């Protein structure tokens, strides 16, 4: 009367077992609720997508569930298979029916449904996860690291008794080929199966490996703590659903890992460890009021309180902090060319170039530091690694965020593809016969020492600097020198609002290039746009107006004075 | 221990937890999460102070004397579960362990040496400085069994001395006497229990920065369990409480043997005099500070100066702490611009050898690499090397042919003059470092 | 076997199958798709009709070039002669039996920042089978071929030049390369091959595309 049994349970049929009452109990739920679900789509991709909160509803389709909240967290691998068996016993009788009345005017196999509960509550944060946790399901909400490649996995086996004639699905721990030491049946113990690969009964599916780290306050939660990570395993439709930057809400089981790795040194090789058996994954991708209505000077001077001076280089911080308009037409495919502008600090030692890059990546929500001296390719570039995967480096760690290079000027070939992310917002990866191009939408704030040490001489930026054309003509801002709450402000101005130029900023803008002009790059007006776009998002302002562009204006005034000179 | 041995402990000890040690099992029992390992941290000499025999038999049998104290803890968390007037509000919790801290100060009990062989066995102290962290970690550590002829479920334990490791018995612990020797294994068949300790290995070394430690100081290995874990990072000073075992592996066909003394961890805490009050009445001011400059260092001709200054160096400092939080420092800064030859290298020399926890380097010879932080790399692992700015964190950093240094060295000096502080982004390392130190420089 | 080398377009027909090895003491197991082969074979519709008929001629190169890069001004010229190049072209074989090439050549001396980048970028991103780069930062060993080796092993790497074979491929900064990155294009715009000759890799490679430089 049930079949699809042993699809989900590996033990015998019998009615009195008290499995039989949750799954009629699920089943009712289903049957109930068979109109808010795509069948066709369940069928397809072999899984359904529960709401946490139908369940919990209360009421009469959930009158026979009552505890499905503590039978769930503390009971995860049976709660799923009796809810995973009722929605394919409520779609197989549905289209026997359907068979039925064909047939009148019966053999339907439908595959194994993976019963996925989204939505989850309460939410655990993985620093309190421990080892008591073993067994239970939780729920995590964290950044993706890795992302490792599509494998094919083998979780359960047939097994043919050659006593009885009875055929088993004896599932794999993990993937191992293990032998039955008995029969299902409580009748006889053979002892003695044959495999049977090619049968039904015997799961192979695919399977992926992310890696997840959990959202740390770069400031408040950054006092000796370091950011915890773990692992989760995609199965079958979760497989290629997020990629490395998103921050992505993972339910599911937690589970003893077992592989292990290493080794070594000296040393990050541990044998106990554990892991997380994803069940369901969900992708994205008032103080503020008073602080809109000086705007511009308080945020500027709140980004670094430990540098004196530098006004004008704050100042672009903070632009480049919210940045323009991604104008990315999704209907048309226009580019959105770049709506993250770049900062140079070109100025002699003890200035605190240093300090205005750390003061860039810590009030940013996604800041990536980095030295000029110990320098990898794969440091900032994409890694490779075969046994391949693709891990995200500096240029791509710092996607919607920003990334602070500190004598760069020290750096080789492990730099010129920060060139390419900067015009591109994507890195080039060419390595072993892979090619590929990974995102990179990063903003790239940077500074170096001049060539001769003290240069307040007759020379100019191009030649003072130890810097080629080939990236002096890539940044928006080069500046020439010789917390919570304003993090809060820049991460609900980067999702809240998306600024526009007006005309009378375009105006301002028209009669300083003609003035420009009439004197004798492209990307010199490219910079006003970006960055008046993003003082318009800086003041909350869904349109610029000609006070930004002035301002804006007078900032490039003063780059340009440092300039040519 | 006997039975009048534990019986004494056990009654010393509910007396004084059913005396004082009250409001930490009520804020215990009031947490939400009760699955969790919560600490009892108890003052090992306030408590040897009210009976004699209880700390003979902690110092004889540490192991069975801390699970007796945990059983305890447990009864006198019901017992304080059982006195409220709303038990419903709180929840209680049966993992409940006994942390030892604040041992008697003897040298046989605190020590700042790696423990030997003599004291196998012992529960002590070890005081030293985290060079090594490893990651938090999940897996077994009980298996259950079954009886094939009374059903009698009965559980066995890992053995820490063999890494955590299982042996198969062949008796049956049940109350009646069965002569079975086949038992099957129930650990992998279900889930129905979740007993699993925490685990992470750390390592320690002797503070060289020690009058006791000598030039090559020595490491060790300590085990951290259960709530233990995620309590330190590497560079912290630690002063670990716990009991000196042995772990060691056996020698097989191709595999040799390897023991290992290390610390299976029970607590963690982060981190003449006559003459000198006579030396002090007399200074209490001109003469005393000719008496210090000529004693500071006196190979050397003249310049009072310098040696005034240098005396003001290993003087400060001191932290305060602004309006904004601010951290203000303290350490002092002296820069010697003399003439090849003239002595200032002998000053700064015998300066560090007099001082302790003292640090010094010649300029070029020692590039940033070793001035601030290295990501020393292995596979895909890492950690921290500390420089001469940092080594000399709460002590003197001294740096002849100071100006012989690029001016990368120099901008790495700059941030630890400026912030006492030194920015890590090498490799896969980065984090912010705290180096708050004096430089004396020529 | 001996039907197909490295480098080859395949349309392989055949079973898949699954090859295993289980977990042993000290050996941990693995799992493999394959495919067993069987048979081995080396190699709007209305609306294109009637673009094609209006086209059928002027007007029609006005709407391609402005179609081509619109987000330039003027140029003319450059967006015609990308869109020969885009077009280009077919070989041909002469009476020695010589491949006479087909794909074009464009070579753009404007000034920086005039926007000649912005063009042989979308260029690319718009044209399926196409590749890129930006001279210096890409050598030789970026542009023709590189013997990727491994023990007593070895395999070909395609630069450039030969990921572009019948494609196009962009270089910018054509002149900040050095004279044997010429030299390797100098060969792959002459003879639509480039020889390899690296560690034990000695080879003759096909190159048919065209190089629109700047
Ligand atoms: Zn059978
Ligand atoms: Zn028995």
């Amino acid at each position: 009367p049930y079949k699809g049994w042993k699809l989900y349970f590996s033990e015998v049929y019998s009615d009195s077992s008290p499995l039989i009452e949750k799954i009629q109990a699920f089943e009712k739920f289903f049957t109930r609720h068979i109109d808010l679900y795509d069948k066709d789509e369940i069928e397809r991709k072999g899984s359904i997508l529960v709401d946490f909160k139908e369940l919990t509803e209360g009421g009469e389709v959930t009158n026979l569930i009552p505890d499905i909240a503590t039978e769930l967290r503390d009971a995860p691998e049976k709660t799923l298979a009796c809810m995973g068996l009722a929605i394919h016993q409520v779609l197989t009788k549905d289209l026997e029916r359907h068979a039925a009345e064909l047939q009148a005017q019966t053999m339907v196999n439908v595959p194994h449904i993976h019963a996925r509960v989204y939505n989850y509550e309460p939410l655990t944060q993985l620093k309190n996860v421990r080892a008591n946790y073993y067994g239970k399901y939780i729920a995590l909400r964290g950044t993706v690291v890795r992302v490792s490649n599509i494998k094919p996995l083998c979780t359960k086996m047939a097994f043919l008794c050659a006593a009885c004639g009875e055929i088993q699905s004896f599932p794999l721990p993990d993937g191992k080929y293990s032998l039955p030491t008995k029969c299902p049946v409580p009748v006889c113990r053979g002892r003695s199966f044959t495999a049977l690969r090619s049968s039904p009964l015997t799961v192979t599916m695919d399977w992926q490996s992310i890696k997840i780290q959990e959202l740390m306050s770069d400031d408040q939660r950054e006092a000796g703590r370091i950011p915890r990570t773990i692992e989760c395993e995609l199965v079958h439709d979760l497989v290629d659903s997020c990629v490395p930057g998103d921050t992505v809400t993972i339910t599911g089981i937690v589970k003893v890992s077992n592989a292990e790795e290493g080794s070594r040194n000296k040393n990050d090789k541990c044998m106990f460890l554990l892991y997380i058996e994803a069940n369901s994954i969900s992708n994205s991708k008032y103080a503020i009021q008073e602080i809109q209505a000086n705007l511009f000077k308080l945020i500027v001077n709140s980004l670094c309180p430990v540098i004196f001076g530098h006004e004008l280089v704050k100042a672009g911080l903070a632009l480049a902090l919210f940045g323009g308009s991604q104008k990315y037409a999704d209907d048309k495919n226009r580019i959105p060319i770049r709506g993250d502008p770049h900062i140079l600090v070109v100025g002699d030692p003890g200035l605190g170039k240093s300090q205005m890059l750390q003061a860039a990546c810590n009030v940013a929500p996604r800041g990536v530091y980095v030295c000029g001296n110990t320098t990898t390719t794969s440091g900032l570039t994409v890694t490779l690694s075969k046994d391949f995967a693709l891990e995200a480096g500096a240029l791509v760690l710092g996607d919607q965020g920003i990334c602070g290079i500190d004598e760069f000027d020290k750096m080789g070939n492990q730099h010129q593809a920060l060139l390419e992310a900067m015009e591109q917002q994507s890195i080039s990866l060419a390595k072993a016969g892979v090619v590929c191009s990974l995102p990179a939408r990063t903003s790239i704030i940077a500074a170096a020492n001049p060539v001769g040490g003290h240069y307040n001489k007759a020379k100019t930026v191009s030649e003072n600097l130890k810097m080629g054309s080939a990236l002096l003509s890539r940044f928006d801002l080069v500046f020439i020198l010789l917390h919570q709450l304003l993090r809060k402000y820049i991460g609900y101005a980067r999702q809240y609002v998306y600024p526009r130029l007006s005309t009378e900023a375009a105006r301002v803008l028209q009669d300083f290039y003609l003035e420009l002009r009439k004197q004798s790059t492209t990307r010199q007006l490219e910079s006003l746009i970006r960055l008046t776009e993003a003082r318009a998002r800086l003041e909350l302002r869904e349109e610029a107006t000609k006070e930004d562009a002035e301002d804006i204006v007078e900032i490039m005034k003063y780059s340009m004075l440092g300039t040519y000179s | 221990m006997n039975s009048d041995q534990v019986t004494l402990v056990g009654q010393v000890f509910e007396s004084y937890v059913s005396e004082y040690h009250k409001n930490d099992i009520l804020l215990i029992l009031k947490e939400r999460d009760e699955d969790a390992h919560y600490p009892v941290v108890v003052n090992a000499m306030t408590l040897f102070e009210t009976n004699m025999e209880i700390g003979e038999y902690f110092n004889m049998f540490p192991s069975e004397v801390l699970t007796i104290f945990d059983s305890a803890l447990r009864r006198s968390a019901l017992t304080i579960l059982q006195s409220l007037s709303q038990p419903e509000a709180v929840s209680m919790k049966q993992n409940l362990h006994a942390r030892i801290s604040g041992l008697p100060v003897c040298p046989e009990l605190v020590r700042e040496h790696i423990p030997k062989t003599k004291d196998v066995g012992h529960f002590l102290s070890v005081t030293g400085t985290v060079i090594r962290t490893s990651l938090v970690k999940v897996l077994e550590f009980e298996r259950d069994y079954m009886c094939n002829k009374c059903k009698h479920v009965f559980v066995i334990k890992a053995d820490f001395e063999q890494y955590y490791t299982f042996c198969r018995p062949s008796s049956c612990p049940s109350l009646e006497s069965c002569d079975s020797s086949k038992f099957t294994c129930l650990s992998g068949l279900s889930s129905s229990p979740t007993r699993c300790r925490d685990y992470q290995e750390i390592k320690i070394q002797e503070q060289v920065q020690r009058l006791s430690v000598g030039s090559i100081p020595r490491s060790m290995k300590v085990i951290l369990e259960d709530d233990l874990v995620d309590s330190c990072k590497s560079g912290d000073d630690l002063t670990i409480y716990g009991i000196v075992m042995q772990r060691w592996k056996p020698f097989q066909q191709d595999v040799r043997c390897e023991v290992e003394i290390v610390l299976k961890a029970n607590y963690i805490q982060v981190n003449v005099q006559k003459e000198f009050e006579d030396f002090w009445e007399y200074y209490k001011p001109f003469a005393g500070r000719n008496v210090i400059l000529a004693s500071l260092c006196p190979q050397v001709f003249g310049m009072y100066l310098v040696k005034l200054a240098v005396a003001m160096v290993l003087a400060g400092g001191i932290q305060r702490t602004d309006a904004t939080g601010t951290r203000v420092r303290g350490e002092s800064h002296l820069l010697l611009v003399g003439d090849p030859g003239t002595g200032k290298s002998q000053f700064l020399k015998y300066a560090a050898k007099i001082t302790p926890r003292s640090v010094l380097t010649t300029g070029i010879g020692s590039t940033s690499a070793g001035l601030t932080v290295t990501a020393v790399k292995d596979s895909g692992e890492w950690n921290l090397e500390a420089g001469a700015l940092v080594l000399a964190d709460a002590g003197l950093c001294c740096i002849d042919e100071f100006n012989s240094l690029k001016e990368h060295d120099r901008t790495s000096i700059h941030e630890a003059m400026e912030q006492q502080t030194i920015s890590v982004a090498k490799a896969g390392l980065v984090c912010k470092l705290n180096t708050r130190t004096t430089i004396l420089a020529a």
